[PDB]
RNA sequence: AGCAUUUGUCUAAAAUACUUCCAUUAAUCAAGAACGAAAGUUAAGGGAGUGAAGACGAUCAGAUACCGUCGUAAUCUUAACCAUAAACUAUGCCGACUAGGUGUUGGAUGAAGUGCUUCCUUCAGUACCUUAUGAGAAAUCAAAGUCUUUGGGUUCUGGGG
RNA sequence: AGUCUGGUGCCAGCAGCCGCGGUAAUUCCAGCUCCAAUAGCGUAUAUUAAAAUUGUUGCAGUUAAAACGCUCGUAGUUGA
């Protein structure tokens, strides 16, 4: 809506000098700002809005002279459900304002993660194309894709996190301590993230760069 | 659907999401020695900069590419 | 003692691209480390490899073009047979869609799928993907 | 290294043709002689190749004859039936075995003397298999003396 | 493909889903096959069909 | 070229010392026995060239960032920011200042220009994090770790700094419309330094 | 291997160590001793 | 395990050097064997000092303890035995590959300070400091790295209290 | 799937497990409502998955359990 972005990166989305999120994944740039997934995901006009989840509240305590202080830290997952999945964390003294800071983190937390095919080119893209596992704390996830009509096979919390990343067919399996539910979503959440890290024959080919939006929208920059 | 995008360096591909690696711009001479409208751009991996050899991997690189002459 | 040179040698190539040489020495040479190298070279891994000449032992330097995830061997050398193959790589490869199982058999040292297309078993040396 | 701690790596390293020098252009019956009058005149297979370096200047029988040293001795069937090696190895044990009759306490002479034996044993195991010792062969102590006598 | 156990269950499979009617017109390859749903299956219930056809009011009344 | 060259040479730049970084050894040119390190100079002048190139490339020159933690290095920069139109950052660099989005001091910025990257340290370190290239005047003790252009010199020195600067000025003012490269740049020679 | 035998003719000593070390457990213990059908009054009986 | 006076004797040892010899002799090893601190046992010396036991004076609520003074066994050597210790780098051994710098001990290579001294290059030892887009539960670790992207070889060991 | 109603008051008792009960009981004893499965559903013992907690695949051994005090060595396994 009327919302004022204070960084240009921002200012150019505001305007619309950038097309999609996938521009800014392009050229690498740290996200600060909300605003550009809201732009983009856009509630009532986007093809595949972003939805929300509070996944865990949990209590912590510092402990003091004249006693003990309950703070809470929110988990929250959010995902597109076709190719954007986020994972967002704070840890405030109220409730509710730490599910709104988590949802906030999870908006800028937001990655793409690679789908495609566990073989023949015989439909649409549907899973991960290849093996990634991803470590937090004690546990190692792995995610290893399977042939069609396979989907979400794996524990609860896997099977939503897949559902908000777009994720079909797949086994998934862990090593270590799993009950830190936590370190478990950031350990899927690491396996997602090495999806596009993971090098394949298609990215043999060579690769040829477009020019920094900072050099394109220049003077638009200087004067907005 | 997201491309990614390799290291000129290296081979190496880039992640989405790391936030450290770069575009270098190079700009072209014209015959008097004024900024020319070309510019070569190579990529270069966070990897290779915290490591320390970005500026021994960009000679190289600008050896091939005919942007420096003393190599090494 | 040394025993098999090509794991080690597979493992520092896996250093190598880790730490982005572009070019790397292996001391060791042999027949097998050589085929391995142009079989490497057959499916798009390794560019160029120089054999230099010492009557002790040989010794390559390969030129590498990084697009190598991982590279390595699998020991002990298990016998495997054709219907087998298929565990095997479901186990070992990141996916059935590319990476590469590596085996000797007796049509010659060759990787899984085309070993399998052939109609032979035989032992399992390595892979790379 | 078998039983020390140490790897050094101090050894010939020997230039990449197999061709004669310049300097030396002899017959093999020269190289051959010159190897018999030192093989005559007492002296071991190690020791004579050391000299051939040193005192008449020539690089090694295999690369100015074509042919091992010990294999020309044998060819002339004038080779010793104890090996060099193993010879001085069994006078090494003789003389810590005569060192330890006299001293009870030297635990380090003891520990070396049970070690460089199990070490003659290995070498001689080797060699009944090669057929260069009996078939009957076995070490004993009591006859180290008449072994290198 | 071109294996003699793999052409023989597919098709006999196939012709099978075609006459116990889950299978649609063009589908005919094994990735339909896989796209198979449990309301399909229950549609091919007769208290679903009795209900489809009019002959009942709902499907418990069917 | 060769007069340059010249006042580059009879000026301090080139005297390395011990304690030299491993990385730089290829642009030093031998080990003096009196334990001082002579740097080869005319690799520097083509690199800082290669730096005016990439400089010169950026459509927005005050969007280029200078710094300088040394109280004598402070008044070069300066001065040297303020021919080709770029900021100079002098003293404390406030650690959050590109990265933080509410701080005093937020910016984005295209390039960063280091004066010695050791002492300039929690620039670097940020400059990484907010994918930033790196130029930086490099010397014995300077890391190279970060930054992709390195340049050589004595950075110990005011007037090494200010001549290495005014230099590259002259270069960029030169690749830039300012002025034909014709003639020499006669505008404040030996006069960047502090007093 | 580390900690175990690759080796080809070594299934002899992989048996052998997995045959030794299965009788730490505590379970298996309990299952393939007589203890079992001595001390429990019950004795593969769920009742009495 | 352990090893510090002088000189000699009997012995072993590693690295260096080698256009010297052998020609696969190897690696790790159930069984079995060797060496194995301290204390203890048994016999001779010796019994200085220290000193389990023990004795007194205190101390103290009590003190059979700390503290003070005395003091047998023991400490030491020779001759047997004994066969364990936080017998700890708390990290099995062999083997490769990995990362910088500051050092340091034993050799070899070059040069300049005044043959020698120093420094440079290199080997085999050996620590520290920093760095690990390496690891780990973190402490920390250049090995505890090259390990769900899991297989260099091997012995031994553990399976909740 | 209930901050539902009375009575009991570390008692009676329940509850694989964590726990509830010592006076304004959401865990007991009833009652009410709700929920799950259903002509079947509890309970016990046996046994598999669970358990990459016996580990070929596929464990762990600096500090959590675990490197034989140390070395040689035959069987053994491994051997450019």
């Amino acid at each position: 809506k009327n919302w004022v972005p204070v960084t240009k990166l921002g200012r150019l989305v505001k305007e619309g000098k950038i097309v999609s999120i996938e521009e800014i994944y392009l050229h690498s740039l740290p996200i600060k700002e909300y605003q550009i997934i809201d732009y983009f995901f856009q509630p009532n006009e986007c093809s595949h809005p972003l939805k929300d989840d509070v996944v865990k509240i949990m209590p912590v305590q510092k402990q003091t002279r004249a006693g003990q202080r309950t703070r809470f830290k929110a988990f929250v997952a959010i995902g597109d459900g076709n190719g954007h999945c986020g994972l967002g964390v704070k840890c405030a003294k109220e409730v509710a304002t730490a599910i709104r800071g988590a949802i906030i983190s999870a908006k800028l937390s937001l990655i793409p993660v690679r789908r495609g095919y566990w073989g023949n080119k015989i439909g649409d893209p549907h899973t991960v194309p290849m093996k990634v596992s991803g470590k937090c704390g004690s546990v190692r996830i792995r995610l290893v894709p399977a042939p069609r009509g396979t989907q979400i096979v794996g524990a609860p919390t896997t099977k939503k996190m897949l559902n908000f990343a777009g994720i079909k067919d797949c086994f998934s399996s862990s090593c270590g301590k799993t009950k830190t539910k936590g370190n478990f979503l950031r350990a899927i959440f690491n396996a997602l993230s090495k999806t596009y890290g993971y090098l394949t024959p298609d990215l043999w080919k060579v690769t040829n760069f477009d020019k920094s939006p900072y050099e394109e929208w220049s003077d638009f920059l200087e004067t907005y | 659907i997201y491309i990614p995008r390799k290291c000129s360096a290296t081979s190496r591909l880039i992640p989405a999401k790391e936030h450290g690696a770069v575009q270098i711009n190079v700009g072209m001479v014209d015959a008097n020695g004024v900024y020319n409208g070309k510019t070569e751009t190579f990529a270069i991996s966070g990897h290779v900069r915290q490591n320390g050899e970005s500026d021994a991997c960009l000679n190289r690189l600008m050896y091939e590419k005919k942007l420096l002459s003393f190599q090494n | 003692v040394r025993m098999s040179v090509l794991a080690d040698c597979l493992k520092t190539i896996n250093n190598a691209e880790k730490r982005g040489r572009r070019q790397v020495l292996i001391r060791p040479s042999s027949k097998v480390v050589i085929k391995f190298l142009q079989y490497m070279q057959k499916k798009g891994y390794i560019g160029s490899f120089e054999i230099v000449d010492d009557h002790r032992s040989g010794k390559i330097v390969v030129n590498l073009l990084g697009r190598i995830n991982k590279c390595a061997v699998i020991s002990p050398r298990y016998d495997v047979k054709l219907d087998e193959i298929e565990k095997i790589i479901t186990s070992i490869l990141p996916s059935r869609l590319f990476g590469h199982l590596i085996l000797t058999t007796p049509y010659g040292i060759m990787d899984h799928e085309e070993a399998r297309r052939k109609h032979t078993g035989g032992k399992v040396l390595g892979f790379f993907f | 290294r078998m039983y020390g701690k140490g790897k050094g790596i101090s050894s010939s390293t020997l230039p990449y043709k197999r061709k004669q020098p310049s300097w030396l252009k002899q017959k093999p019956s020269e190289i051959e002689d010159a190897i018999i009058k030192l093989a005559k005149k007492g002296q071991t297979p190690s020791q004579i190749g050391a000299t051939l370096r040193d005192n008449y200047g020539i690089p090694q029988v295999k690369s100015v004859t074509g042919n091992k040293i010990l294999r020309i001795l044998r060819a002339q069937g004038i080779a010793t039936t104890i090996p060099e090696d193993l010879y001085f190895l069994i006078k090494k044990a003789v003389s810590m075995r005569k060192h330890l009759e006299k001293n009870k306490k030297d635990k380090d002479c003891k520990f070396r003397l049970i070690l460089t034996e199990s070490k003659i044993h290995r070498i001689s195991r080797y060699y009944k298999r090669k057929k260069l010792l009996p078939s009957n062969w076995k070490y004993q102590s009591s006859t180290a003396s008449a072994l290198i006598a | 493909e071109k294996s003699s156990k793999r052409i023989f269950q597919g098709e006999a499979l196939l012709r099978r889903m075609v006459r116990q009617g889950l299978l649609g017109e063009n589908e005919e390859k094994l990735d339909y096959v896989l796209g198979l749903t449990l309301p399909k299956l229950l549609e091919r219930r007769l208290q679903t069909k009795v209900f489809k056809l009019g002959l009942a009011k709902s499907v418990h009344h069917a | 070229k060769e007069e340059s060259i010249a006042k580059m040479l009879i000026c301090k730049v080139h005297i390395g010392t011990k304690n030299l970084e491993n990385k730089m050894k290829r642009y030093v040119y031998t080990r003096a026995k009196d334990g001082v390190h002579i740097i080869n100079l005319a690799k520097t002048y083509e690199k800082l060239q290669l730096a005016a190139r990439i400089i010169v490339a950026i459509s927005n020159p005050a969007d280029v960032v200078v710094v300088s933690a040394r109280p004598f290095g402070s008044r070069a920069v300066l001065k040297f920011a303020q021919y080709t139109g770029a900021q100079a950052i002098a003293g404390r660099w406030t650690p959050g200042m590109l990265t933080n989005q509410i701080i005093q001091k937020f910016t984005e910025p295209r390039l960063l220009i280091v004066t010695d990257p050791r002492t300039d340290a929690q620039s670097v370190k940020e400059s990484a994090y907010a994918n930033i290239p790196v130029i930086a005047l490099c010397d014995s003790d300077s890391p190279l770790e970060h930054v992709d252009i390195a340049i050589p010199c004595n950075n110990k020195g005011k007037e090494s700094i200010a001549l290495m600067y005014w230099l590259l000025a002259q270069e960029v003012l030169y690749l830039k419309g300012v002025i034909p490269r014709s003639e020499p740049w006669n505008v404040m020679v030996d006069m960047f330094l502090w007093r | 291997g580390s900690g175990k035998p690759s080796g080809l003719r070594a299934a002899r000593k992989l048996r052998i160590r997995r045959r030794t070390q299965r009788w730490a457990d505590k379970s298996y213990k309990k299952s393939h001793l007589g203890t079992r059908w001595k001390s429990n009054p019950f004795r593969g009986s769920s009742h009495a």
